[PDB]
């Protein structure tokens, strides 16, 4: 209230009706989760390849509002429709519900457990199967991890109730994602290796990544014994033909399922989606229609409209969708701060490739800085970047590499061959170097060597799986460390969140310590605080609800302190509060 | 046998049998009117719910089918009804 | 002179056979009777599905002699794939907008109908390098129209249901605002 959210503008909390609740048509069915749970993951994958219809997974959970919302959508509104999405949309194969920057910025920004996340929706959502994007030997990390750490994550992360298990490579190395998969298949779920799309199929000037590429990565995942091909088009790269073409020579190499996941940032995601289906693609990607679009993935009720008296149908409930995207609408006005603004098809991707997330880092971090306004030199120095690097798969963390690469070479003035001569000199940024180093795996076709040696000096480089020449890890060390820095003795989940986000986790423990379960508060009430005279109701736990009303602000003091006059469950309580603003 | 009692009243009643309960161990469920929500009683149990909603609190609080439905979600073995509520009705 | 046919309801939708397949066929029959050089699809708020433009497409085509241009909005999130799928059955001309002002209640973008239709049996008659050109400026000054800028834009299927045209949704918006019956919109579009 006197301080603000970080991050964000001071603003006045608007007053918001509740958001409307769907009125559903309730048809009981067998889902695929209840198929993984009596039956095994083998059961699922023949049910899969026995439907007809193409399956929808719902990435509203998690993909939808990583692309538009800065992934910052809150667990307090999750539990308002996960039943809803559960029971009224019975036909998902599966709710993409974690993973991907999820399990960071929930820590971070939102001061909520993704372990509590998943735990509170897994319960609300019994007949769900949950998806996560899991980034093969870096997990949710952005770095390399040792093997038993992985396996622990996989472990703990499908006790909880993590279903099926996305794993992709960066560099689409399968060294860097045998072992997840192996692990997936240990614990009894779903594992589905996945191909990075990038490149153009279609474009004979562009052979790097061909149709045969794409065929030999997928006989290479099939021979691991990972239950569902998936394709991943981070940054919607994949046109409709092509997407017609490349489903179509996969189903002739693999007898795998494949799961198509592309994202609609040219405006052609529906269309893609469409070419894919008459290709035989088993799984789409959708959104919910208020968080589709843009940056997102194509809209769930759109593509079944798409698809609706062609010869495979969408298997969905359109109207329970439809009723749930009412309270995807009016949530998502919660999240203005968060908005990126006007929006609109932009074939432009098609020439840069910068995946969304590494477009709004990307546009965050120059116009942090004073050269934000030669931005379309900055997507072009980032297409050349890739070019020169030997065009790699951009996804997380390689867009980073990509991305920062290029910031660093219009920020002091670089050229292809300043780098390419007199880089010796220059202090080029961290990624970059720890990429050329081989932290991140091996790129297909190798490292421009010459340049590798002019990004690297006296640094050293390796040349095969970084996980193997990872510092072990002991859990018992681990968690008992772990146990003296917070107050108590921790579960799996944190300690494997320690190990991959320790400063993350702790300084989480620290909010948790200090302001408590902000998780329960409403969004509103969440980045706004409270007006004078305003009531809000907080729910703590079953049977307990703190009524709190704001009755007076102080004025600030000459130690910059205020005294904000609430009452707490009927009583007055005064609450002294340092105004950051008054500084003392 | 006994772990949890609803009391079926407020004011200073329900607090007193929530200290009665609190003494011989038992959990205690409190239920209140929305015009009671600043009552102490509501936030001296270790749980809470509104009851009669939409009714006048007196009716809110004669609400015998609320009452129950509460004393069921919430588990608890027994009602105390306290005074001059619902204590001598027979229904 | 373009005659054009407003398209409304659904013609794969046996439910509603007032508006089905024989209607335009005659409608188009009547049009080319006049001495109208170009037959065109009105779809004004988005209808036509893409199994049904295909379906439509087809059917006037081998009904009448006249090129067909269609004319359809993106309000549903379908309008690259229902010109795609009239472009399959031999659609003439096709609208378009600009991709800065494309999407929503406006028309599915050139630069996306032009990389819709690459490597398939028909092409895109546009010089997409020059399109993406003249798109920066159109993006820099849409930055002058903020005022009047609608709020944000999903992709919103109820237009099969209701068949408001945007600008019949626009207005509506306002006079559910202007006066105090803004909070009930949803019963307005049931209305
Ligand atoms: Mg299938
Ligand atoms: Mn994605
Ligand atoms: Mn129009």
């Amino acid at each position: 209230t006197v301080n603000g959210f970080p991050g964000i503008e001071n603003t006045e909390k608007r007053h918001f009706e509740e958001p409307r609740q769907p009125l559903l048509n309730l048809e009981k069915k067998k889902t695929a989760k209840n198929i993984l749970d009596e039956q095994g993951a083998d059961a699922v994958v023949d049910y899969v390849k026995n439907t007809k219809e193409v399956l929808l997974t719902d990435t509203t959970l998690r993909d939808a509002h990583q692309s538009l919302l800065a992934t910052r959508l809150r667990l307090q509104d999750m539990k308002g429709i996960a039943q809803a999405i559960d029971q009224g949309l019975p036909e998902l194969f599966s709710a993409e519900m974690w993973g991907g920057a999820t399990f960071d910025v929930a820590y971070r920004f939102l001061n909520e457990s993704p372990w509590y996340r998943l735990r509170k929706l897994r319960k609300l959502m019994p007949n769900t199967m949950f998806q996560m994007l899991f980034r093969g030997s870096n997990a949710v990390g952005y770095q390399n991890y040792p093997d038993n750490v992985i396996e622990e994550f996989i472990r703990v992360a499908a006790h909880e109730g993590i279903d099926v298990f996305r794993i992709f490579d960066s560099l689409n190395w399968l060294p860097q994602m045998e072992k997840s998969i192996q692990a997936v298949r240990d614990n009894g779920k779903i594992a589905e290796a996945t191909i990075c799309y990038t490149g153009d199929i279609l474009d004979p000037s562009r052979p790097k990544y061909n149709i045969q590429y794409y065929k030999d990565l997928a006989k290479e995942l099939e021979a691991t014994g990972a239950h569902i091909l998936a394709v991943k088009d981070m940054a919607g790269l994949l046109k409709p033909q092509a997407a017609y073409r490349l489903i179509s020579e996969l189903k002739d190499t693999v007898d795998l399922p494949i799961h198509l996941h592309t994202h609609d940032t040219s405006g052609n995601g529906i269309i893609t989606y469409s070419g894919a289906t008459q290709a035989g693609v088993d799984i789409i990607d959708v959104a919910t229609a208020s968080l589709a679009g843009g940056t997102s993935q194509p809209s769930m009720q759109s593509i079944y409209y798409a698809l609706e008296h062609g010869p495979r149908h969408a298997s969905i409930n359109v109207k329970n969708a439809e009723q749930i995207d009412h309270y995807w609408e009016d949530v998502r006005k919660y999240y203005a701060p968060f908005e990126a603004g006007i929006t609109s098809p932009q074939t432009e991707v098609y020439m840069h490739e910068m995946p969304g997330g590494q477009y709004t880092n990307l546009k965050s971090q120059a116009a942090a800085v004073g050269l934000g306004h030669r931005f379309d030199e900055i997507k072009q120095m980032y297409r050349k970047v890739n070019m020169m690097f030997g065009d790699i798969i951009k996804v997380t963390p390689s867009s980073k590499v990509v991305g920062d690469m290029a910031l660093f070479m219009i920020q002091n003035d670089l050229t292809e061959e300043d780098v390419y001569a007199r880089g010796n000199e220059l202090n080029f940024p961290e990624s970059v170097v720890s990429f050329f180093r081989g932290d991140l795996g091996q790129p297909v076709g190798g490292f421009p060597e010459k340049l590798q040696k002019i990004i690297v000096k006296d640094k050293a480089v390796i040349t095969d799986r970084p996980g193997l020449h990872a510092e072990k890890v002991d859990f018992e060390t681990v968690k008992a460390d772990l146990e003296q820095k917070i107050g108590y003795e921790p579960g799996d989940h944190e300690v494997i969140s320690y190990i991959m986000y320790p400063q993350v986790f702790l300084d989480y423990q620290k909010m948790q310590r200090e302001f408590g379960a902000v998780t329960l508060l409403d969004t509103p009430t969440f980045l706004h605080g409270m007006r004078l005279n305003e009531k809000i109701e907080v729910q703590i736990e079953k049977g307990k609800t703190l009524s709190i009303r704001l009755d007076e602000i102080g004025e600030p003091d000459l130690a910059g302190n205020r005294v904000l006059f609430f009452n707490l469950n009927g009583q007055r309580r005064e609450v002294v509060i340092n105004d950051q603003s008054v500084q003392a | 046998h006994m772990k949890k009692l609803l009391v079926a009243n407020r004011g200073e009643i329900a607090v007193r049998v929530f200290r009665a309960c609190n003494e011989l161990g038992l959990s205690t469920v409190a239920v209140y009117a929305r015009e009671d929500e600043y009552s102490v009683h509501r936030f001296k149990a270790d749980e809470s719910y509104l009851i009669g909603q939409g009714k006048k609190p007196i009716d809110a609080y004669l609400d015998i089918d609320d009452i129950i439905r509460v004393a069921l979600e919430s588990g608890a073995d027994a009602i105390h009804p306290g005074y001059g509520l619902l204590s001598e009705n027979l229904e």
